[PDB]
């Protein structure tokens, strides 16, 4: 009418899409172990014991995976923490010189508990001797060390080797008393921002979510790094979810996120002893002295039937997006060792497992159900020490050997596939997906796909019949 | 009773009865805590994101309090004003606003003119003071 | 007259005549000066212990100014409110409070309920603003 | 019709009509943006000058908002107080003050007493609030 | 002989233009904080102080 006047409301529930500086909050109960973790350091503020999640009822919000800024902040934080943890302590510039390696001779136990019977670590390590400098510059000492064959390259004069990094960069030893354990990290906003979380259980990457809720900050996110299989993840709620930026673009990776874990049980049965030399003033270099007792390649065991059913379900989901074709898996077709082999970490030792028995098969029509007997898949695994985790941005590292036997029990909550490109002349109704692929960011998109950061605009203006009392 | 943004989907009539829940939380945050345990820890990667998340919290509070000071609405949650609606900004009736919209849709229709409604609000409060200095 | 905190030992009724002495010193300090003389002098050990002293002063001041704004007591030193005292927070008489206790002793006595009085005070001001919207 | 600081040469009478022009710009600035593109960009030499430019702007705003809170002039541009100018600060006639003097010249010739007017203006407001406590 | 430190660390040389003279330093609080000082002359370590300033 004619009796409408501007009225200011303060605190109205409005927001706009924006980008901010998320900080870290982690629970202190897990910490106080004096372990000096890399990621979830003591610098993160304590978390709220009772976080609040508010169910926003009638609002539909346009979520957009693959364009979330929350992922890049996590990437920069991971890289920066990795760099600053390697800064204080010892380098390896006086180490790598013209080595001299010969086949190792060992005395060992005989039976070695040959239950898996995978192999033996001979023809993988070399027992190389080289001249280093002691704490005094004018004194050189000849020392021996056991190096895996993946860490040494063979230069000219074939009976003389060098380390794999000398002519490209300088690597700093993984620093002896820190931990690589991924402790969950919560990503909390400043006061004035909020995080919208999409609660739809069957939710693809992008689109309008109809069941949004509001939180102050996310759940625990483990910074665990892997290549072909997502480890220690959070299970999907509804069913197998296949997410990709565009399913008709083979350059785009496919993330298959499972709703039932398949445990993978990894071990290094060998007995490596750790010895220490001094290459400079106060600089101690750790090496593998001897392998005494059990000698066997590290391996990972997987329940065959669980994985087999999981592939059945994944193929069932995949047939919906590709309606009239057979789904066939194949092993990786090439690339670096971090792509062709499932790479992960245990207690400082870096594992590269083969995983070719998991990833090739054919599913033509599901004509009949085939029954088999219980089997355990044994994947062989190599171990590396000169680790270049990020190709050109992260500092090269040398991970010292770990004394004792290494054993991990982990979950497989996801798979990273990459469709093989097709042709036009003849497609025999088949599609082949090869594991691996993608960058490290896809390991964190699998967690930050529900969350969006918004900025609260609490100043509202609406007409009302009230008029300010004008003073006389 | 609703929580933070709990009535964001409710209509403007019923979403305006819970303005205090979204108003108590413009400065209070977890960031005021120190750390898990107390070199130069004020320079750690996690210690710089926490410094800029305290300046962001302060600045986002002042940019809404600065406007309230100019319009004469300091210390008030709902503030009447002597600025009449011309209906060029929005020509809807009273019922179609408070019973047929949520606060988010309303702030999208008048997103054109908020840069001008703010200037009209500031001038009106200034004209209240001049009309009161040269009158008493 | 007294200096800063000079009347901390006096009773509640007698130490309330010096509120402006402790209210004038919530932002004013020595920290705002640049230095004795001005690489990257802003990353010295005492260039960060002074940068975070400037931020601590702002948040400490804005922490109470936020509550004054919500309660409707902006721009006032002593502010009367329309919230009745139920005496379950404290049932001491008028003469056993303003002539017998101390501001430190009193605030420690009702420290249990200050988290609730803040909520009651904020909500009472919101009800006053709703009433005048449907009254003018 | 004037820009920022556009009336710095005009007489006090004609330069008080553009108070809002110099008042809208005590927080607003270019600095609040992030960058051209987002090593350690947050500790670049120009990533630190921006951090201390944001704090300086916040503190500068809060130095005048602190006073207006004590004087009782929160939410107003021209606030009329109850402190009687005793003509010892300045004996110039009302005509000579507002009719050939500029705001810069006026501030200079009373610059000796602003440290005392500020304390008087605070004491008058405190005495106002005490009088209401034992009156209502 | 060898230097004493050549197995523990490497020592940067004390640096020619700097001085080791201790100049008095005052530790001051931000605004909103204060420092209570116990004026009792015959005051042991812990306990209540009765003329705090
Ligand atoms: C407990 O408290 C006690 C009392 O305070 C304390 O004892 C005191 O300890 C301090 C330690 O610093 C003593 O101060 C020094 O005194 C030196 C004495 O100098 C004598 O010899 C000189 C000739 O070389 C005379 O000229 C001099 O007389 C005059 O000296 C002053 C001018 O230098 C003048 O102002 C006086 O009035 C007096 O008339 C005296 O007879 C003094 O040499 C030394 O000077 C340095 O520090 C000054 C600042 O305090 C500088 O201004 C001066 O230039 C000197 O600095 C140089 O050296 C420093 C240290 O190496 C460098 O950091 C400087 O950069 C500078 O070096 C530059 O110049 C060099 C050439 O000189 C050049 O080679 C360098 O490369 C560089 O470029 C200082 O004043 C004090 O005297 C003691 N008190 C008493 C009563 O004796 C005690 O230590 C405390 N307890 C504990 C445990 O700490
Ligand atoms: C997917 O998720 C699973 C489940 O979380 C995860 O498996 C777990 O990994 C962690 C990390 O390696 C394992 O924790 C370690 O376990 C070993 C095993 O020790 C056994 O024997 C001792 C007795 O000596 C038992 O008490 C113990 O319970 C084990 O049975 C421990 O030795 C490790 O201890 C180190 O860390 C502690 C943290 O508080 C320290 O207190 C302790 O002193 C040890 O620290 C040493 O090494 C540090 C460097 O690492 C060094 O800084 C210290 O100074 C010190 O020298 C540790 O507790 C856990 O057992 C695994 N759980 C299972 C069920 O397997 C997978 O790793 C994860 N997947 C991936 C890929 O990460
Ligand atoms: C919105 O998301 C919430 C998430 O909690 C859903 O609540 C769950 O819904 C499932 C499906 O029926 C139930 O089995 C659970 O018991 C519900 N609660 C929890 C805690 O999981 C909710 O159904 C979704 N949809 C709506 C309309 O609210
Ligand atoms: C995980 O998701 C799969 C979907 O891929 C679920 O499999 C379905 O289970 C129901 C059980 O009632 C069957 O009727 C369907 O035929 C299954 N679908 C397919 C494609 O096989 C599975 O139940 C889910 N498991 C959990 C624990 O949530
Ligand atoms: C992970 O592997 C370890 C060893 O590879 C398993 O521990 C052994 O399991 C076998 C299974 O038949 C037993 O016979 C042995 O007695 C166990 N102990 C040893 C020392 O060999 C462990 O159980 C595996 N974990 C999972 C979850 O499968
Ligand atoms: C690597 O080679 C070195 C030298 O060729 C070995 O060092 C000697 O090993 C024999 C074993 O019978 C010992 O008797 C000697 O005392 C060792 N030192 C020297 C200076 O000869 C070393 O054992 C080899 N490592 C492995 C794992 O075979
Ligand atoms: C590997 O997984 C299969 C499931 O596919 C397990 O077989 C089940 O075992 C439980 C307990 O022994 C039985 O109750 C079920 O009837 C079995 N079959 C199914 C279809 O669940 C098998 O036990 C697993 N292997 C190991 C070593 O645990
Ligand atoms: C993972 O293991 C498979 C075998 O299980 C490897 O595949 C063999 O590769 C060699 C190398 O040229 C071929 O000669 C064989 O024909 C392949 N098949 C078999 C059955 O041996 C595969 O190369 C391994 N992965 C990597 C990265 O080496
Ligand atoms: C690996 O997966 C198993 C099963 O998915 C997890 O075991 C359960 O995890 C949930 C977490 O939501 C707990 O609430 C249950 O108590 C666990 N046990 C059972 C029997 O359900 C296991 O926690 C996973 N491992 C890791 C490291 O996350
Ligand atoms: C500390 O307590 C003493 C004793 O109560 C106070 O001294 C009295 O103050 C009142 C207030 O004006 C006077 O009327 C009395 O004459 C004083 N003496 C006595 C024996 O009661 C003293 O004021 C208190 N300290 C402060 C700072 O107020
Ligand atoms: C600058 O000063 C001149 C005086 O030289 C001002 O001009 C006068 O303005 C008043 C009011 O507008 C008029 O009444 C006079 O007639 C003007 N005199 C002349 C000689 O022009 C001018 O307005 C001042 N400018 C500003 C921005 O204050
Ligand atoms: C109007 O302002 C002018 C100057 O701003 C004043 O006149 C000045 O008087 C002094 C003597 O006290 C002379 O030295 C100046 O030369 C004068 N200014 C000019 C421009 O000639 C005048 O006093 C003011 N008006 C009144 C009524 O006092
Ligand atoms: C508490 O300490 C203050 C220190 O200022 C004492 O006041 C001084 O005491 C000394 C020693 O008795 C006198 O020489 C001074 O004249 C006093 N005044 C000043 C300004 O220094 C005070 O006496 C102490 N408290 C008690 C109860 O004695
Ligand atoms: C080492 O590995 C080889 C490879 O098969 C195997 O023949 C041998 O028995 C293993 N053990 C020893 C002691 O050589
Ligand atoms: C180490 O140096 C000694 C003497 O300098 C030499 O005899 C020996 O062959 C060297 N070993 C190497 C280069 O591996
Ligand atoms: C996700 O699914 C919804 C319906 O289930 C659809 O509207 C939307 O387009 C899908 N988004 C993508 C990226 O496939
Ligand atoms: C593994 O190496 C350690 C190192 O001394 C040794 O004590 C232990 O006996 C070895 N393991 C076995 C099974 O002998
Ligand atoms: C997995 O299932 C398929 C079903 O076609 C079967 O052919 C294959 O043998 C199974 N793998 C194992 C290891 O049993
Ligand atoms: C899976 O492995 C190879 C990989 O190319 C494939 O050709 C073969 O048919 C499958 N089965 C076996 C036993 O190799
Ligand atoms: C309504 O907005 C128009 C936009 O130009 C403006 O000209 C007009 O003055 C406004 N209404 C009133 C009553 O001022
Ligand atoms: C006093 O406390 C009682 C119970 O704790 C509560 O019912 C009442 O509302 C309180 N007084 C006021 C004014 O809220
Ligand atoms: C005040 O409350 C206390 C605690 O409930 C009670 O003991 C006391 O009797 C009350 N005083 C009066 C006057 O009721
Ligand atoms: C007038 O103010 C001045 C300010 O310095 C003061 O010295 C003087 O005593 C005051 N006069 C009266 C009567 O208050
Ligand atoms: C200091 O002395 C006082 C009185 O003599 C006593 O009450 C207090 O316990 C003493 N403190 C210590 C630590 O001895």
């Amino acid at each position: 009418a004619e009796n409408l006047w501007v009225t200011v409301y303060y605190g109205v529930p409005v927001w706009k899409d924006a980008d901010t500086t998320l900080f870290c909050a982690s629970d202190a109960k897990a910490h106080e172990t004096e372990a000096h973790n890399i990621w979830a350091t003591h610098a993160c503020v304590p978390t709220d014991p009772n976080p609040q999640e508010i169910y926003m009822e009638n609002v539909t919000e346009n979520f957009n995976m693959w364009k979330n800024n929350m992922v890049e902040q996590m990437q920069e934080d991971i890289i920066s923490l990795w760099d600053q943890s390697l800064k204080p302590c010892v380098k390896l510039t006086p180490l790598c010189v013209t080595l001299s390696c010969t086949n190792v001779t060992l005395t060992n136990v005989n039976y070695t508990n040959n239950f898996p019977n995978i192999g033996n670590i001979t023809d993988e390590v070399r027992n190389c001797s080289f001249n280093v400098t002691t704490e005094i510059r004018d004194k050189k000492q000849k020392v021996y060390a056991l190096f895996y064959k993946l860490d040494i390259v063979q230069m000219e004069n074939k009976n003389s080797y060098r380390l794999i990094n000398c002519n490209t960069s300088v690597c700093k030893q993984a620093c002896p008393k820190i931990s690589f354990d991924p402790i969950p990290i919560h990503y909390c906003t400043p006061a004035g921002y909020a995080i919208l979380k999409c609660n739809e259980k069957n939710f693809n990457g992008t689109g309008p979510c109809k069941n949004v809720s509001s939180v102050q900050c996310t759940h625990g996110i483990k910074p665990v790094v892997s290549t072909q299989l997502l480890l220690n993840g959070s299970l999907a709620e509804g069913e197998i979810i296949i997410r990709s930026e565009n399913l008709t673009n083979n350059a785009k990776t496919i993330i298959v996120h499972l709703n039932k874990s398949v445990e993978i049980n990894c071990t290094r049965p060998s007995n490596n002893t750790r010895t220490s030399v001094t290459i400079g003033p106060g600089q101690v270099f750790y090496r593998t002295g001897d392998i005494i007792g059990d000698i066997r390649k590290a391996y990972c065991e997987i329940n065959g039937t669980k994985w087999n059913e999981t592939l059945k379900q994944v193929v069932g989901k995949l047939k919906e997006h590709f309606p009239n074709k057979t789904i066939s898996f194949q092993p990786p077709s090439g690339g670096d060792l971090e792509i062709t082999m499932h790479h992960f970490n245990c207690r400082g030792e870096f594992f590269y497992c083969n995983t070719t028995q998991l990833f090739n098969s054919t599913w033509i029509n599901s004509t009949t159900i085939k029954e088999y007997n219980d089997t355990i898949i044994y994947l062989p695994c190599k171990i590396k020490q000169i680790i270049n985790m990020w190709q050109g941005v992260g500092q090269c590292m040398y991970a010292p050997p770990i004394r004792g036997k290494i054993n991990c029990v982990s979950n497989i909550t996801g798979i990273l596939l990459t469709r093989d490109g097709g042709d036009a002349n003849a497609t025999n109704d088949t599609e082949t997906f090869r594991p691996g692929g993608g960058n490290i960011k896809d390991n964190w998109r699998s967690e930050l796909y529900k969350y969006k950061v918004v900025q609260i605009e609490p100043l509202g203006i609406a007409p009302t019949k009230c008029k300010r009392r004008v003073v006389e | 009773i609703f929580g933070f943004l709990g009535a964001a989907g409710s209509t403007m009539g019923a979403a305006s009865n819970t303005l205090t829940v979204q108003a108590r939380q413009l400065l209070s945050g977890i960031v005021q805590q120190q750390s898990n345990l107390p070199h130069l820890l004020q320079l750690t990667v996690w210690g710089i994101k926490q410094l800029q998340a305290r300046v962001l919290a302060v600045e986002r509070y002042l940019e809404v309090q600065k406007f309230l000071g100019l319009w004469g609405c300091s210390g008030k949650i709902i503030c009447c004003t002597a600025v009449p609606w011309n209906s060029t900004w929005s020509n809807k009736s009273f019922e179609q606003i408070w019973n047929n919209m949520t606060w988010i849709e309303w702030e999208r229709e008048i997103s054109n003119y908020t840069s001008q409604i703010y200037d009209i609000l500031t001038e009106s409060q200034f004209q209240q003071d001049i009309n009161e200095v040269d009158l008493l």
